[PDB]
């Protein structure tokens, strides 16, 4: 049976496992390594994808476009740190006008 | 590249909200990015501790180091939950 | 040639930046920085190209160039 | 006048489109590339990636510049603000 | 008065020694470490490395702060300068 | 305890920074930043320690912590 | 760790000027640093170009990428001069 | 004969060669790789060591202390970029007072 299903995951454990060794990161990568990493990847994906989906609804749409990912990422204080020096193509900027104006 | 999975995860979270190809492009960039980041630190941790193998214990510490505050706590939980199922679920 | 960038365009860019009033001098000043930014990025971008022996600068080259600049860009691969 | 300014901020902050005409930008890229290597060609997406990153860089710079302008007593942004921002940003020509 | 100030700048700019008393600093490190892990001990050199880096960080910050203060019309540095500097520096609490 | 840092010390630190006049408020403000800076660094520093199963935080730990902070320090190894 | 060599290089440049232990500490940090930096990019370049081996051609491009303007030009010259001697000097 | 001498170098070609493979940077590192890297390392070492030695003389001393490395690195515009985000322990700061004061 599937390593992705055995671990109760969506993200490809196998693929992640290939990338870990191909990458020449390690000499030999253990068994739980890709399953843990795959797990974290899926988690974060779900997280930003959730907040993004919310922003999509809040406007008026059903399809999530970059603007949503952007608005999503920038509004969560925690996610904003992680992707601090990241530029979302077609993400635009978070609406904001310095008070003093 | 991850489009399959990220879509699979999407339906799981919002089973009625679609995603654009361009937005999918971004998601893929995100997945590869933090993968590169985490594996980089994991690899760094292993050399420091003169270990020739990247254990899940490195992925975890790497996750603690790179991810924010509480966002990191879940990622560890999720990973431990996931790793443990797989190991027991032979 | 950089003169092809335009007062409007820069004003819009400033507007998106949340800038209300714009001194007439920042238009040429901004052209200065945009050029320096592009030189630095394109230099490393072609260095990556000159490595795989490809005469064409792919979008992945601009990405690696940007990552080297400390500016990660999403939407063109990974 | 203040009213139109803010009205422009509001509109362009809501926007997600590239603010520079494609063509002029592409020329700037070609006219620069030629220095580093004369026989160079950029794919359209590679150019596109440069613009997405260039304009992103610029608004980000503008935000910071704006904070400097306000730091004195002004609303109008001057070159000295762009410079003070780039300075603290660690940037150099 | 201006004369003593500059005279102090000149002297402390020529200096290379740590400006904070060793002991108080070491306590601050211990009194912080205790949160993350109660049974923790820092080698003296590890503490030393932290101070070298801490004071280095601070003067660097001070330089930038100074540039902000001057940016208005002032010579006296206020909290709003440290904040504007840290802001453009990308720092956060 | 951070109150052990001192007005003098901070003034000196400012002096080395090329600061002429110092508002009385920046002394407490600076303590704020110094603490946040140390927390962030010591946190990651002990995380590195908790990795080799060492109860003692070595100077190499503070180094890796600092490199993670984007602040490379010379003089304690490499 | 490099103290031997850095001292050897020192006499070669200033055959009368000594160096402190603490200053030697710094020099060692410098050597390890830019080593880590250069090998990092070299390694990055190799994966991008799907090559399993780090050639000197990668060390060179890495050097061009990491080092400043004219400071990079010499480093390339010195490396090519050095590599070539070694290869011919069998 | 020595690989370091064959290449006309001071820095340990061999050592650099070990570090390249141990490091798990590559799958297999070539022959000229360490010799090129060792070469660049020696060069940069000589460079900063030279400028440092100068500053040592300029003051009044024979031994190079961190202050010299610092003063050296910060004064060369090119070296200052390379070691931009580097902190020289006991290096101190470059003497400088903003004109306006």
């Amino acid at each position: 049976k599937s390593r992705s299903s055995r671990a109760g995951l969506q993200f490809p454990v196998g693929r992640v496992h290939r990338l870990l060794r191909k990458g020449n990161y390690a000499e030999r990568v253990g068994a739980g390594a890709p399953v843990y990493l795959a797990a974290v990847l899926e988690y974060l994906t779900a997280e930003i994808l959730e907040l993004a989906g919310n922003a999509a609804r809040d406007n008026k749409k059903t399809r999530i476009i970059p603007r949503h990912l952007q608005l999503a990422i920038r509004n969560d204080e925690e996610l904003n740190k992680l992707l601090g020096k990241v530029t979302i193509a077609q993400g635009g900027v978070l609406p904001n006008i310095q008070a003093v104006l | 590249s991850y489009s399959i999975y990220v879509y699979k995860v999407l339906k799981q979270v919002h089973p009625d909200t679609g995603i654009s190809s361009k937005a999918m492009s971004i998601m893929n960039s995100f997945v590869n990015d933090i993968f590169e980041r985490i594996a980089g630190e994991a690899s760094r941790l292993a050399h420091y501790n003169k270990r020739s193998t990247i254990t899940s214990r490195e992925i975890q510490t790497a996750v603690r180091l790179l991810l924010p505050g509480e966002l990191a706590k879940h990622a560890v939980s999720e990973g431990t939950k996931a790793v443990t199922k797989y190991t027991s679920s032979k | 040639n950089i003169q092809g960038i335009t007062k409007p365009a820069i004003r819009r860019l400033a507007r998106r930046g949340g800038v209300k009033r714009i001194s007439g001098l920042i238009y040429e000043e901004t052209r200065g920085v945009l050029k320096v930014f592009l030189e630095n990025v394109i230099r490393d971008a072609v260095t990556y190209t000159e490595h795989a022996k490809r005469k064409t600068v792919t979008a992945m080259d601009v990405v690696y160039a940007l990552k080297r600049q400390g500016r990660t860009l999403y939407g063109f691969g990974g | 006048p203040g009213t139109v300014a803010l009205r422009e901020i509001r509109r362009y902050q809501k926007s997600t489109e590239l603010l520079i005409r494609k063509l002029p930008f592409q020329r700037l890229v070609r006219e620069i590339a030629q220095d580093f290597k004369t026989d160079l060609r950029f794919q359209s997406s590679a150019v596109m990636a440069l613009q997405e990153a260039s304009e992103a860089y610029l608004v980000g710079l503008f935000e910071d510049t704006n904070l400097c302008a306000i730091h004195a007593k002004r609303v109008t942004i001057m070159p000295k603000d762009i410079q003070l921002a780039r300075r603290i940003r660690g940037e150099r020509a």
